[PDB]
């Protein structure tokens, strides 16, 4: 319980980092698709 | 648990930096 | 503790970051 | 327990990749 | 404390320190960019004023003199 009370900001930060990376990858994929259309 | 505390500090710093980059 | 869905999502996320960078 | 070994390996891979980027950037 | 777990912890710490150092370097560069930006505004104003005043200094004398003959 309290162990998770200390680790919860770390888990939330890791999830935020993962979501940011995934969003950036999808963004870059769409840009690459536009490049190939060009 | 000093190692865990430093790890949490590092992870939080990385997340805050990415959030600031998102706002920018 | 691992069974918590946020922990599993985080773990899969670290793996995803590693695979994407590879 | 895939977590222990495999997520430690993933984090280590990120760290060595970052080190390689830093070393390569010091040469540039 | 497996050796690999300690290596992972040092890896997270190293990543955080690397992002921190990159942040300081980027801020230090941004200061120089700000200085160049301020110089660019001053020079814009000065160069437009010099354009106007130089054109007038070249032409206005003769133009005024000829208008005084009308």
């Amino acid at each position: 319980q309290e162990l998770f009370n200390e680790l919860k900001p770390a888990v939330d930060g890791a999830n935020f980092i993962v979501n940011h990376m995934r969003d950036q990858n999808n963004y870059n994929e769409e840009k690459d698709s536009w490049n190939r259309v060009a | 648990l000093p190692e865990l505390r430093e790890v949490v500090s590092s992870i939080s710093y990385i997340a805050r930096q990415l959030q600031e980059q998102e706002d920018h | 503790l691992i069974k918590h869905p946020e922990v599993k999502s985080a773990i899969e996320g670290i793996k995803y970051i590693a695979e994407t960078m590879k | 327990a895939p977590e222990v070994r495999c997520c430690v390996d993933a984090v280590n891979f990120v760290a060595e990749s970052t080190r390689d980027q830093e070393a390569t950037g010091e040469e540039v | 404390k497996h050796p690999e777990v300690k290596s992972a912890i040092e890896g997270i710490k190293y990543i955080a320190e690397t992002m921190k150092s990159d942040q300081e370097s980027n801020n230090a560069a941004a200061e120089w960019k700000y200085v160049a930006m301020v110089m660019d505004h001053i020079l814009l104003g000065v160069f437009m004023l010099v354009c106007i005043i130089g054109t007038l200094a070249v032409f206005a004398g003769r133009l005024i003199e000829l208008n005084q003959q009308g």
